[PDB]
């Protein structure tokens, strides 16, 4: 739906990320396939299979652009938010670590 | 028999001077009186767990250890009333306080002892006789609806040696002698139980019977049972508290303990405005609902501490009518407020945190909590049968779920009710997500639908297929754009909106939507999926033909039907009985059969 | 190594304790439902429990004879056979005014004690069926309805006198079915309760259903009930 | 009242962020206030948030810096935070302190009341049952006000969220077909921003009935967790012991949130989300929950706690444990300012909790529930519709399909856009409703029952 | 627009104003108490009692093994006898021996009207009990009383909550 | 004999959750036992988890609820715990401490060993080679068990995992061309659960061979610390003293991990990942490796934990970890599940590192690996094709996408597909696995060798 519903991870973000290369690239390579076509539309302006061929590329990279992308980028956004929260509940107990031996030390003293 | 007050950090207070103190002990922390648990012991000092705002408390101040755990108070006039979170009554405090603010310290019994009960023996006892833990002997007519069963609190046992007669006798006076090895002890209504220790039973059964639901979903496609726990972690609008207040209305169980643990103020008010306007018939006569009710309050602006005791407070009680052979069905409407206060105190305490910030014993409450559900055989010679069923919320924030709370509450609950933000923003509520959401009591609850119904079954399967076909068509269909759909795909996709539109969603603030008796949801479903075989029926026979009979067809030739199963809902079962409802669906199914045989 | 025995789900103290009351409930349903020891087969079938009752025992010498094994302290098992007491005890008190012979007490407990599972059994549903109607007539004003329900009541505590409930008769299945759907109905819908009442009276094949079965006094009040509704 | 002198310490033990930490206190009480005067003869304030034997920590409201060790003085006023109230301050201008700033005098208090207050005892709480007409389309049709109830409006940095509160707070009626005490908390903005409330209050001709509390972006952090419980103790005077109909606005929340969080680092506790405390929703409910109706007295509460949504991202600690406790929300978004519509108001993902009982026959029009929830239907399906129809083409669409573009497209410029200036009542309001849904055949009118269809369907 | 902007900041004006002539009613009442209590502390006969007191009162909120007593000069022979009375009463009421002494070194200003403070040995914790921080501890608290007794109840209030 | 009297203390110095803090105890052991009698005479037992001068830290098994810091007496027992072991044990039911809960009595002490398990040489350990036949074609297929290995089943939440564990108990044997003995830990279980079991147990005729330790969920949580150790302690002295082979069964270390946290919090230990012990490694790998065979004993120990997986991951330190440990998984997905598929078992993330030696000609079939390791790639190959058909549409398949497509859907409907009550063995699964083979033309088959594909292929 909205998210690719991967859980936060440096694998996932990895994966996002490289999914998002391809997507990118797959969207370029059928608009370059779109306009080709178009052109040759145009030059002819065997007819009507390029008007049918045009329509589903360019809806294709339509979907590509409007549903496949964005939801990546969601997920990839999501991750990035979640693994920061992980990093965070790690420093807190760090810090909380690094206090409590201080005060243990001075007990000893 | 005092303590002194060393520090103050909030909620949690340390005091000094309590060599002799245990933990989970009571004590009264300050010159108010507050009421406060002990957490922690470190030598002769403790860590005070505090129930009230602990501001304008001073290091010195007195602190009582007081013996007894924190604990419930049980007995005749609980049901109709309002608690705090520590069972102080709201209804006693503001009749005698003529105050609008909860003053801090208030020492108010739980149960009033100016009433007269009217009290029966069981008329089966004597003098001599040998009565054991959980036997009654008597009843209390607290109301027209429950009969109120006196007990013998457990770990009590002896012979009898005085029953109190028929007669009009309040929470203060003697009802029951009974004696042991010399000790005798002396009992009144009342009897007190720690409230963090579960109440003994004779066996916890398996769950074989359903708790009905106000809802079309929620109770076709994923049932609850009387004993089982369910979950309910919506996001913020997506319609969990009404769910939890429809079922709290229209229910067959026989008492509601609804706990308010952090919930907004106003909704516990909506309870109390709305719930005596409420009508149930008993016998013939028409009762308000809240004399078998029973709510506590402890709403988000109050004492954070006090969330952990509303909890076990409620649940306490649901127990108590357990034991007295009634089907109790409590719903805490948060979960994660508690788990929240649990965290606060933690912090507090300088603990060391575990997931998310949260404690690291969060699973152990929750586990411990839920475990209390269940239907039972109860402990006392009566031989009683009940049950508490368990409707907990809980609030994952952004409607992520993976927080500590949810991802804990689902290993524990058996029941998924989940709710989707996405279709509550579409006001299609219930916001039930119907494809994340599960029932494992399907199997025990098989038996009883072949007993009583039969066709409920294959319609329920059905139902589910339709939609999670719907599901995966959607998927491909937005990249599509329905360009490639069969016509067998396009009347599932039809049908299944049909059934998301009017059969998965109803508004319960109508008068034909806040109950939907469970015969009326088999009902239309019945019709529903009938129209589904038909229809796929029609192209199938045809679609290889000299005619195939696509949707435009079917939907210009049959629009009347599809436009007469939407209005099916709106039948209001107050006004139009049975009769009435049962025979406008049998016409609906012959229109359709009709129709069909001029279509094919 | 007694730390935490847990016996089943109890303490085992408030196991034991349980045993003790259990033997001793017997012992008072039995009293309750025999007085006069009539019953020979089923106070024998409980002698092993009774022996431990109707005698001088105190409740601490029961207890020790549980921890001990001198008596028979399987709680699952004794709350079995205290059930299938249990649930005739209520067959014969719902329906006071009507006794049972001897021998059709005997045969109704051999008909529930061989039951795989007699509290979910139809003969439980029957008994919660006759409880709710002869519970609510306890405690009722002598209305148009009331006594309605009054005179299908008695004919159903006579019939199950007589009959039981281990057989589908249809005469207790009919009172059943219209003894319920008269209690649920609603108080103040009066002219169904005359119809249903009335149309039950000429279905029945007896000339007068009621004769011998309610005192003249609750015939008077019956007939004059109907009387009054036909009058305008 | 406190008779006894108080006592004057030298004792400061030291200082760590923005806590003083004491020693040598005698009998210390937790939250209480203590006044701290630096070497150069500046007055501070702050409170103790922990007390521990001889030992206590102040928190200091103004800050920390220039604090000294051996020369700083500090008194301990023996209470809480009671401040001076009386029903005068309306009219009156006050800092985030409680302190005048509109060259007038002290407030001559009535009583003084704790600013942390006391919860209201839920059996003596009474369920709102009165709608407040906003005179916004977008509102009062489709997520309605109740006197009482709680309705912050979602925004986002550079949106016109100050117009729409100033707007309400001059057209904001009743329906019973009425003059409110305003209460402005001006925490964390600019001096454009206040004064653009201030001239507004003025323009309307009723500043007379307002109360203004300013902290602005140069003003101190911790004042900035004290000014919405100054404002709501001043309401719920008002509301409480002098039965006055009372609107309190907090203008971004999230200033409050900031401010929180900071305190939160500084003391090192338990975060949740994004820093902030983990105990974040319960301070929240202590602000927010002062509001309603209490049974036996004339007077409320209504309160609208405008927030900024950090980075529009609606599922932010701040909007979302905001949205568990307040009854919904109004919402604006950049979609509609994009566009120069106003009021920006996006009802999709928006909601009005007591808008159920607040609406129908006996409050407004009987069909007034069914006319909104079928608006929702058809609203939300025509933003799926432009979601399929941004890839597979217009061509794509059948008539069923462009019958809900032609009412979405219709229904922003007719039902939501007004003008900063448009009053309009509710019941023009359903009216135009009708209008829209009449753009549909009444078989797709599925959400409206056919018992309401054949009576105002046709007109 | 012009006509009612004007008048609105007229009103407002008028407002403010009527508030600060109300306010130097107050601080005139405060200032007379002022002179009220310097003549009170003219009269030996009543003052020695006053400080008998006020002395007594600042070592129960001390509570410290040693004290400095702290006074305008004018006022000394009087403030010896009160810290005489005072400690063996002291050492009744707290059960503790005070070493208390007075400061021959250090006085108050003259300008104060009359009473005493007193520091503990390390002069880190001092108690203020003179005759104006009294008023103004006092009145700051009872002002909800005065503003009553002066101007009249507010007759929009009908409850003390 | 340690015929020396026991010491017990009054010198509790505090209690601070499950842990209780001793001061002034002679010579401390560690890993001692010590048993705690509270106020009202409740008696309860705890470990101590490490000791410091005179200073020891008990973990209480039972709780900590109701002791005190002034009265509780500490008994210290002198030795570790050792516990009492009989080859009786079968046929009945303990508690999580294993002690009777099934009204018989305490289990008599043929011998004592202790729990912390005694290290087996390597050099005497026998590699396991016979294999196990499940019953489950996705077990006996493609990822089968040998006797002695180390499998345990990861899932989620809801889904099957205890009706699969109860399967492969009923229907556990070997492959032939006399049955196992089971030690059953329930850990954090339900009720509901733990009837599931037992009454499984029952109905099957198997108490004769079972021993359940039953530690609820609503049990005490540090208890269930011992509780595997108590059942691997009997399932060793019943493997390797009184040669029975035994099936043990543990019903989640999910619950155990848990219980870990829950004291290494306690004790301010630095975590590692998502809060759980540094250390949790090693508790893990002293449990799991309490398997297998060795010289000069004729029985075995098989495990097959079952772990539930939070938030439905498979990264979560709890399941890592044991990744790690364990000799492969099953692995029960939620996908599967949601199409009412059973046993929803996923082959692609799951494998079985003890296959590729316990099948093969001598053992099942000649072709036993071939077979596998085919379908295992077609498998994945599939969901690959289904991933692109998502994106693509059914209308831009080739024909060879198209034959892994039918694959797929036929896998799963008639190989993966069984029934709860129904049991196939090696061969029968392996002539299904033929079935779904033969929907693909040899020349695609490229993980069978020539002469395999003519031996079976066109059968
Ligand atoms: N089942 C329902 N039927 C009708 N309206 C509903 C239903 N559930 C929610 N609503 C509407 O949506 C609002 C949100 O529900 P509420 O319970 O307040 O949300 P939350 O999930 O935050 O508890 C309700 O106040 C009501 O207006």
């Amino acid at each position: 739906k909205d998210r690719i519903e991967i859980f936060p991870s440096r694998m996932a973000q990895t994966i996002m990320k490289a999914r998002l290369k391809g997507a990118q690239t797959g969207r370029n390579l059928l608009k370059k396939k779109s306009d080709a076509l178009t052109l040759r539309f145009r030059q002819i302006l065997s007819f009507v299979t390029l008007d049918e061929a045009i329509k589903i590329t360019n809806r294709r990279v339509n979907a590509i652009e409007h549903v496949i992308i964005p939801r990546i980028e969601r997920t990839l956004a999501y991750i990035i938010t979640e693994l920061d929260e992980r990093e965070r509940e790690e420093f807190y107990r760090l810090k909380k670590i690094q206090e409590k031996k201080k005060i243990i030390k001075e007990k000893s003293e | 028999t005092f303590g002194y007050v060393h520090g103050v950090s909030g909620p949690v207070v340390t005091a000094c001077d309590m060599a002799g103190a245990a933990m989970y002990e009571l004590v009264r922390v300050g010159h108010s009186e507050l009421v406060g648990e002990i957490i922690r012991l470190e030598g002769d000092m403790a860590t005070i767990q505090v129930y009230e705002e602990t501001s304008g408390v001073s290091v010195g101040d007195p602190v009582l250890r007081t013996g007894k755990p924190l604990s419930v108070e049980l007995g005749p006039g609980i049901m109709g009333a309002i608690f705090d979170g520590i069972q102080r009554p709201l209804s006693d405090i503001s009749s005698q306080t003529q105050s609008i603010y909860i003053p801090r310290g208030v020492n108010v019994s739980a149960l009033s002892r100016d009433i007269k009960w009217e009290f029966i023996p069981s008329k089966n006892l004597r003098v001599g006789s040998h009565i054991t833990g959980g036997d009654i002997y008597g009843i209390v007519n607290e109301n027209s609806l429950i009969k109120h069963k006196i007990m013998l609190p457990p770990r009590s046992r002896g012979s009898v040696t005085y029953i109190a007669p028929p007669g009009n006798y309040d929470a203060s006076d003697v009802v029951l002698e009974l004696e042991f090895e010399g000790v005798k002890e002396k009992l009144s209504m009342v009897q007190v139980w720690p409230v963090r220790q579960v109440r003994p039973v004779t066996e916890k059964l398996p769950a074989n019977h359903p708790l009905l639901t106000g809802q079309r979903v929620l109770d076709a496609l994923f049932p609850c049972v009387q004993g089982g726990t369910t979950a309910i972690p919506g996001a913020f609008g997506c319609g969990k508290t009404v769910i939890s207040q429809s079922l709290s209305k229209y229910s067959n169980s026989d008492v509601i303990i609804y706990v308010g643990c952090g919930e907004r103020g106003n909704e516990m008010s909506e309870v109390l405005r709305d719930f005596p306007e409420l009508t149930m018939e008993v016998d013939g006569k028409v009762e308000s609902i809240m004399k078998r009710t029973a709510l506590v309050a402890n709403t988000s602006n109050m004492p954070v501490a006090a969330r952990e005791a509303s909890i076990y407070t409620g649940i306490t009680l649901s127990e108590y009518f357990r034991d007295m052979g009634y089907h109790v069905s409590m719903m805490a409407d948060s979960t994660s407020r508690w788990a929240e206060a649990l965290r606060e105190i933690s912090g507090r305490l300088a603990e060391m945190p575990a997931d998310s910030g949260y404690p690291a014993y969060l699973g152990a409450r929750l586990a411990s909590f839920y475990e209390r559900a269940g239907r039972v055989k109860c402990l006392g010679n009566p031989e009683r049968e009940g049950s508490v069923s368990i409707v907990g919320a809980v609030s994952p924030p952004g409607g992520d779920f993976s927080d500590p709370v949810t991802s804990a509450t689902l290993g524990i609950v058996q029941v998924f009710w989940g709710l989707d933000k996405k279709l509550a923003q579409r006001k299609h509520f219930p916001s039930v997500n119907w494809l994340i959401s599960y029932s494992k009591y399907m199997r025990a609850l098989d038996e009883y639908y072949d007993k009583h119904f039969t066709e409920f079954v294959p319609l329920r399967t059905k139902a589910k297929e339709i939609l999670q076909e719907e599901e995966d068509l959607a998927e491909i269909v937005q990249l599509v754009g329905k360009a490639s759909l069969a016509e067998t795909d396009k009347i599932t996709l039809e049908v299944a909106k049909l059934i998301k539109d009017d059969f998965l969603q109803q508004n319960g603030y109508t008068p034909y939507d806040r109950f939907c008796p469970f015969y009326k949801t088999v009902g239309m479903l019945s019709n529903m999926i009938s129209f589904y075989d038909m229809a796929r029926r029609a192209v199938e026979t045809t679609a290889q033909s000299d005619n195939k009979i696509t949707w435009s067809i079917i939907r210009e030739h049959m629009g009347e039907i599809l436009y007469k199963l939407s209005s099916m809902k709106f039948k209001d079962p107050v006004k139009d009985g049975e009769a009435k409802i049962k025979a406008d669906y049998a016409q609906l199914l012959e229109d359709m059969q009709n129709a069909f045989r001029s279509l094919e | 190594i007694k730390v935490g025995i847990k016996m089943g789900g109890l303490t085992s103290e408030q196991y034991h304790s349980q045993v003790v009351g259990k033997i001793g409930y017997i012992a008072r349903c039995m009293q309750t439902i025999d007085p006069e020891n009539n019953l020979k087969k089923i106070r024998e079938d409980y002698q092993d429990v009774l022996i431990w009752a109707e005698k001088n025992y105190r409740f601490e010498e029961i207890l020790e004879a549980s921890k001990s094994g001198k008596c028979p302290n399987d709680l699952d098992a004794l709350s079995r056979r205290s059930l299938i007491l249990q649930e005739l005890l209520r067959l014969v008190s719902s329906i006071s005014p009507f006794k049972m012979k001897l021998d059709l007490i005997e045969s109704q407990y051999e008909k529930m004690k061989q039951h795989v599972n007699l509290w979910k059994s139809d003969y439980h549903v029957k008994l919660n069926q006759l409880n709710q109607l002869t519970d609510y007539l306890k405690n009722a004003a002598p209305t148009p309805k009331n006594n309605f329900l009054r005179a299908m009541t008695s004919v159903l505590q006579m019939q199950i006198a007589q009959y039981g409930i281990t057989e589908d008769n249809e005469g207790i299945n009919q009172l059943f079915k219209l003894g319920l759907h008269l209690l649920a109905m609603a108080n103040e819908k009066i002219d169904e309760q005359y119809h249903l009442f009335k149309g039950y009276v000429k279905d029945q094949p007896e000339e007068s259903p009621f004769e011998g079965i309610l005192p003249a006094e609750d015939q008077k009040i019956l007939v004059k009930t109907m009387i009054d509704y036909a009058m305008p | 009242y406190l008779s006894q002198p108080r006592l004057t310490y030298k004792t400061v033990s030291g200082v760590n962020g923005p806590l003083v930490i004491l020693d040598h206190v005698k009998f210390p009480r937790y939250a209480e206030i203590v006044h701290l005067t630096l070497p150069d003869g500046t007055k501070r304030s702050g409170q103790v948030l922990e007390v521990s034997g001889s030992k206590a920590v102040v928190q200091v409201f103004e800050g920390t810096s220039g604090i000294d060790a051996k020369k700083t003085s500090c008194e301990f006023t023996g209470d809480i935070l009671r401040t001076p109230v009386s029903e005068d301050m309306l009219g009156r201008v006050f800092n985030g302190s409680g302190k005048p700033i509109d060259r007038g005098p002290v407030v001559l208090a009535e009583d003084f009341l704790d600013i942390m207050g006391q919860p209201i005892n839920p059996q003596c709480r009474i369920y709102p049952e009165e709608m407040i007409q906003t005179g916004i389309s977008a509102i009062d049709g489709m997520n309605s006000i109740a006197r009482g109830q709680k309705i912050p409006i979602f925004s986002a940095a550079g949106l016109p969220h100050n117009e729409i509160a100033a707007q309400i707070c001059r057209q904001a009626g009743l329906v019973k077909k009425e003059n409110f005490a305003i209460v402005f908390a001006a925490m964390g903005v600019n001096m454009e921003t206040a004064r653009f409330f201030k001239s507004d209050f003025e323009e309307n001709g009723s500043m007379d009935n307002v109360c203004l509390f300013l902290n602005l972006a140069n003003d101190p952090t911790i004042e900035r967790i004290i000014t919405p419980r100054l404002a709501l103790t001043t309401a719920e005077f008002l509301a409480y012991q002098c039965e006055k109909h009372v609107l309190v606005i907090l203008t971004d929340m999230s200033s409050y949130a900031e401010a929180l969080r900071e305190v939160s680092a500084a003391r090192e506790e338990v975060p949740g989300r994004r820093g902030f405390p983990g105990y974040m929703y319960t301070d929240l409910a202590t602000i927010y929950e002062r509001a309603g109706r209490v049974e036996g007295r004339n007077g409320s509460i209504t309160q609208i706690p405008i927030l900024t949504m950090p980075n529009d991202d609606i599922t932010h600690p701040i909007p979302d444990l905001t949205g568990y406790i307040t009854e919904g929300q109004i919402y604006v978004d950049r979609q509609l300012h994009n566009r120069q519509i106003y009021p920006p108001i996006n009802v999709l993902p928006s909601l009005s909790r007591l808008m159920k009982s607040a609406i129908g026959e006996g409050m407004t029009r009987k069909d007034h529930a069914d006319v909104s929830n079928q608006l929702y239907a058809c609203y939300a399906i025509g933003k799926d519709v432009q979601a399929m129809k941004a890839v597979v083409g217009e061509e794509a669409l059948t008539s069923d399909d462009l019958l809900y573009l032609e009412f979405l497209q219709k229904f922003e410029k007719n039902f939501i856009t007004q003008g900063p200036y448009e009053n309009r009542t509710v019941y023009e309001t359903l009216d135009i409703g009708w209008q829209l849904l009449r753009i549909f055949p009444k078989e797709m009118l599925k959400r409206i029952p056919q018992s309401t269809l054949s009576e105002f369907y046709p007109r | 627009q012009q006509k009612k902007i004007q008048m609105s900041n007229l009103m407002n004006q008028a407002r403010l104003k009527v508030l600060r002539a109300r306010d130097d009613l107050i601080t005139d009442l405060l200032n007379e108490a002022k002179q009220r209590l310097s003549k009170v502390v003219k009269d030996t006969t009543r003052y020695q009692v006053l400080l008998d007191g006020l002395v007594l009162q600042g070592l129960y909120q001390l509570l410290e093994p040693r004290m400095i007593v702290r006074c305008r000069k004018q006022d000394f022979p009087l403030v010896k006898a009160a810290v005489q009375k005072a400690i063996p009463m002291y050492k009744i009421a707290t059960k503790k021996d005070v070493d208390v002494q007075i400061d021959l070194e250090a006085y108050l200003p003259e300008d104060i009207a009359g009473g005493v403070e007193i520091y503990n040995g390390d002069r880190k914790i001092k108690v203020s009990n003179t005759l104006e921080s009294r008023l103004d501890l006092i009145a700051q608290q009872m002002m909800p009383e005065v503003r009553g007794a002066l101007f009249g109840a507010n007759a929009n209030r009908k409850f003390l909550d």
